[PDB]
């Protein structure tokens, strides 16, 4: 597999689990609870295609 | 490499953080004090044994020259 190359990427940002918003407004915060939050573009999966 | 995110519900729980701090303080006290006391007791025992042996030798030497 391949992952983000933190050294060579210009705008790398080591983002912990606490601050990754994907599927926001549709999944509970860090726990299999009910949905919460608002829709928003996302931050975490760093794209490796396109 | 770096690996730790376990602080999530630690941030979500102030009491857990306080208990962890108390545990750290108790671990510090136990480890440091017990290690220091054990090393000191070992050193004191060795020195006392050597001192007793030397005292015996000095007593013998004193007895073996009756001025």
């Amino acid at each position: 597999r391949q992952v983000v190359d933190d050294t060579k990427y210009k705008d790398y940002q080591q983002v912990g689990i606490l601050h990754q918003h994907n599927n926001s407004g549709f999944v509970g915060y860090l726990a299999p609870t009910m949905r919460e939050g608002q829709a928003y573009p996302a931050n975490f999966p760093y794209p490796l295609i396109g | 490499t770096a690996r730790g995110i376990v602080t999530d519900f630690a941030f979500l729980s102030p009491l857990a953080s306080s208990a962890a701090s108390r545990s750290s303080a108790r671990d510090d006290k136990l480890t440091a004090l017990l290690a220091q006391l054990d090393s000191l007791t070992r050193e004191l025992n060795v020195v006392s044994q050597q001192l007793l042996d030397l005292r015996q030798q000095v007593s013998a030497l004193k007895a073996s020259s009756p001025p």
